[PDB]
């Protein structure tokens, strides 16, 4: 019957002979306790303050089955490199989670838990999203295979320019430089994270410039042209209102910053993406605020999971070799995580649960920050085919401006394909491949000279 | 395109990239070059268990001899993703 | 001219001598960088690129007045007590931001930053709104004046229950707890934050349920009752959908994620909540994931002021005391960076910057998590009157249900209203108010006997 | 409602604290004290500069002579924040 | 401000001469749809004063004629013709007649010119 | 354009004018000079702190030897206002 009174969490919500079913939802969590705190209690807590518990015993469980609806901790795994840490693994099941809500289903797993008091630090690191649920989510508006053939664009990375400086340009002045930079050779050109609509620079202006310098740079080239208009807005409305111009405008892509704006509203947009044809890039602003420490926060291998569900599809990735921190063996598996339909269990790779993605579309994935024309092999072999490498400060800080910028870097990615696809080793043959092609593209010279001691070479925290 | 035009080793070393990764090659003509055009015209079927980049070109060759006043490409795709992973203009009319 | 190639960020976003204007948004930016890397350097980024600048120079600076544009660090502080780390205070014109968009403002202030390779953490302390940009908000819908007005409740804090188990109760189960915590003498009870609508239990199903609880207990107490409905949801149609049920059931007030959500949705349903007389009440959801480690992340003061601004009539501030961290000193910032108009600095109470509210309505906190009635005296102490107490487990944990569950919080804080309007010290006659209630009230007595050795006593990360 | 009921020594307390404070009291009476009535009956005018509380008080007893059928209450206000601060029925007819 | 205070008894004359509108206030007014910088950047027009004719007579001309007047105004080198401040719409010329005839009127004159037109 | 076609001398004039104000010289090129055109092709940079208009003659004549099938014209911006000061075609083909 019912017995009033706090009892330990680990009575009811530690279960280390539980067996996952494949409808569940798993969650790898890295746990650091306070001192004198067992690992079973920590776990038991996180596990319970996620799904049906609470600190004291409450009647109205007996009125349910609490059993069959609490989260439980199945598996501990003890980190012994590592100062009072373990991964607790916890099984949540099905029936907790509203259908195709991204919102609810973190709510609930990392809603209350990071700020318990018996913890000193708690990193969520893996979920693993069963077929069922993933049912219940539309997932990419397009995703790659689709997204290449609504752009006829086919056998290499995609190319894209950011328009700099940040903020400051006028409307007028920003789209000449999108004409510039598309002409040149890039298949894209982007609005910066943060150019929304501002006093420098109104939006619709900005919209109407943009397709004007798309129209001239596709006819001129013969390639399809696009320009990622950002929609992110102060409300859900403004953020339809400018997509929807976008659409009356003939534009084949838009942006989206989904962490800034929120789940809520990119599920919206994804759907009307889906809904319109407008292909759906996603800027990943605001996530090393969560993503970056060891210790703590959300590792971006789950948010990425995140956004492949509730919708986009290009999702940032990093660079690795640029100006914002990407370890190698991290980046590889959550890349893989975005893009294949299966993904194995690879914890060399930071990947803790074998991921089934039912058909859901892939992501592409985008190299952006602090890249230049000496990048190329790398970025080409590290990211593969479906991948977009974006050049801002590469494009637009180029010695003879814009469309030089551009054709620097069209002819530095072309000249890696092809050597790629007669079987140089570009790891090894690097520089010489860049080398090679510059004697043919005086401003792939000019941007190699420019460029040639510039590395960023530091050590990265977030690492397996 | 944003490369010196390629010679007949060098599109052939492309071609058999493309079988060594177990792609299908296909031969394909238009009027226009302009990617605005969707669909161009199919040359007989796709090259299925081709294991030789010659017999490709010389699907090629054949075209050009029918239609030398088309632009022609050489296609090859991934069945199992269904995806079209190369493509890339052989011929210039 | 225009002189491409890689310079010092510090050559132009470093600018000691600066006076930040009245209109300028400031941060103050807790940064610890890598080894080598100058202090004046690290600063310097952060300002770039968080506002105009990137990597490398761009010619089309030259286009615009970079000068009154740039973000700029105009002053650093060593933090001599701490490991390699020290505050940059920034500046940021009036024009980088759109008017009413937390979004926007989020997204260049802490979009890229946190991941820059040159930093081992970075921590978002502070920020300054100022007049200016605050007016281009609606605020909260209502505020703790007008709330009061339309509750016809004042001279104490408000008292709330969340309903348990978090998951798995039917919604006909739902209303039975929400009747009987009402009637037992609660102003409002509550969705959990991960009640949304789920497979064990419809959200209209349960809209409908909560409102008949509402008008039994209502009509049988002669006491106006509130529950807050959750209308967090997957999209911003169906979160709007869920809003406006409960405005068809003349419910008065209704809660949202803000975070898990996002702040554009928010914006959206606080907008609505403005037009349509509701009152909204704001959980934290995934706060703790940011704004728990000192080193890295974002503070809950600078998501409890973009909350305000967005708009929210509650929100959730801690405990002090409680199963979930808050530190006193902090919280006690916070809150009145949350109620009050004028705000002065006070770095003991982590208030880095004045803050002047420009009648902005104030936002009700709420004390929730692991509490019961022996925490009453602190509570009230602590919080004062505007502002919410919620017992979960405490009430619904009670030795004989709800509705004395109820009573005994009812009593107890009525019992600790009185005494502090007598000249009573509560942190010096605490345990004795509550005794000599316990003699009139068999509800306390059985609720203080069964939480006497209940106290949650950790070390917090969070800490000045 | 949920305590004892008070005395006049305790009801007195209430008020001089009010008063200490800096707010403003005022007496109101109604048929009935249902929270649904959004406004009560002011009796005279606010007592602004009131420092003693049996002023108060004396202002009670003289509504309650003249309507003893009637639900009485005292509340204070605060002309700044122009807010109600406290309120307590202090005579159930 | 002006409500009230213009006719009270105690004074002979009023006249409001200034006001200094707060950077504050002012943020929430959206202020001209475009501006200058914006409407030359719309109208690629840079460098010199923009120049217009006002159609007269006031009142008493067709939405045709209307029209004909705005071609060749337009035609002969002026940026902008305009309705005078008293033509609305009226029984000697409808407005949805004149809108018509004068976006004919706009469209010849500049594919003829080819500078941009407006009324 | 609805003056007599201006000299060298005029020209030059024109552009020194613009340079003693502190504007930023731009030369630009297009195959039309419609006004519906919303873009030129950029030639070069613009010409960032020149003191002498004879500079950007030059650059005028470089650019008329590459491309003698288009219209040139000659733009100045303030940086600060961030707006285009003025405009006047200097080359018809
Ligand atoms: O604002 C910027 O800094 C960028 O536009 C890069 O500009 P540059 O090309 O000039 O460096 C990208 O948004 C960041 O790389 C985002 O980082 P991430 O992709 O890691 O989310
Ligand atoms: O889910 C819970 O745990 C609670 O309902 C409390 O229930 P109990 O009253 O039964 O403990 C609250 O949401 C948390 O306190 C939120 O934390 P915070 O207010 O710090 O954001
Ligand atoms: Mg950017
Ligand atoms: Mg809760
Ligand atoms: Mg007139």
């Amino acid at each position: 019957g019912y017995q009033a009174g706090v009892k330990d969490y680990r009575l009811t919500y530690y279960t280390p002979d539980y067996t996952p079913k494949d409808t569940d939802i798993l969650a790898a969590f890295r746990v650091t306790p306070q001192p004198g705190v067992p690992f079973e209690e920590a776990a038991a807590a996180v596990a319970a303050e996620s799904s049906t518990g609470t600190w004291t015993t409450v009647w109205t469980d007996l009125l349910t089955d609490l059993d069959r609806y609490k989260g439980c901790c199945y598996d501990i795994e003890p980190l012994p490199g590592e100062d009072n840490q373990f991964i607790a693994y916890i099984a949540y099941p099905l029936d907790l989670f509203e259908e195709g809500s991204v919102t609810n289903m973190l709510t609930s797993i990392v809603g209350n838990v990071f700020g318990f008091k018996a913890l000193k630090a708690l990193r969520l690191e893996d979920l693993r999203i069963p077929v069922a649920y993933l049912k219940t989510f539309q997932g990419p508006p397009h995703g790659i295979q689709v997204e290449r053939d609504k752009l006829n664009k086919y056998g290499r990375p995609l190319l894209g320019c950011t328009i700099k400086p940040k903020l400051g340009l006028s409307a007028k002045n920003y789209g000449r430089a999108v004409y510039e930079c598309l002409r040149g050779g890039l298949d894209f050109t982007k609005d910066d994270e943060n150019i929304n609509s501002q006093p420098f620079q109104r939006w619709r202006d900005r919209f109407l410039f943009v397709a004007d310098a798309i129209h001239k740079a596709q006819a001129e080239t013969g390639e399809i042209k696009g320009h990622y208009l950002n929609v992110t807005a102060p409300t859900c409305e403004e953020m339809l209102k400018r997509a929807e111009f976008a659409k009356e405008l003939e534009m084949p892509i838009i942006m989206h910053d989904f962490l800034t704006a929120g789940f809520t509203a990119n599920t919206t947009l994804s759907k009307w993406c889906r809904d319109n044809g407008m292909l759906l890039h996603i800027h990943r602003a605001m996530h090393a605020v969560m993503d970056r420490q060891k210790n703590h926060g959300i590792h971006f291998r789950v948010l990425a999971k995140c956004l492949r569900m509730s919708g986009g599809d290009h999702i940032h990735t990093g660079t690795v070799v640029g100006k914002l921190e990407g370890d190698k063996a991290v980046t590889l598996g959550f890349v893989d995580l975005l893009r294949e339909n299966y993904i194995e269990q690879d914890r060399s790779r930071g990947i803790y649960f074998t991921q089934d993605w039912a058909s859901m579309p892939g992501v592409m994935a985008v190299a952006s920050g602090g890249i230049h024309v000496w990048h190329m092999p790398a970025l080409v072999d590290i990211f593969g085919d479906d991948a977009v490498l974006q050049f801002g400060g590469g494009t637009l800080g180029h010695p003879w401006g814009n469309a030089p910028g551009a054709t620097a870097n069209r002819v530095a990615l072309e000249a890696c394909i092809q050597a790629r696809n007669e079987g140089r080793d570009l790891m090894r043959e690097g520089g010489d491949i860049i080398r090679e092609a510059a004697r043919w593209s005086p401003e792939l010279a000019a941007a190699c000279e420019l460029w040639k001691e510039i590395k960023f070479e530091f050590e990265a925290q977030d690492t397996i | 395109s944003y490369l010196p035009p390629l010679s007949d080793a060098q599109i052939a070393r492309q071609i058999q990239y493309a079988i060594d990764q177990g792609y299908h090659p296909c031969v394909e003509f238009n009027e226009t070059s302009n990617a605005e055009i969707r669909y161009w015209t199919m040359w007989k079927l796709p090259l299925f268990n081709c294991t030789n980049a010659q017999d490709v070109l010389n699907e090629v060759q054949q075209c050009r001899s029918e239609y030398p006043n088309c632009f022609i490409r050489v296609v090859a795709f991934d069945n199992i993703k269904q995806c079209q992973v190369m493509s890339f203009i052989v011929y210039k009319p």
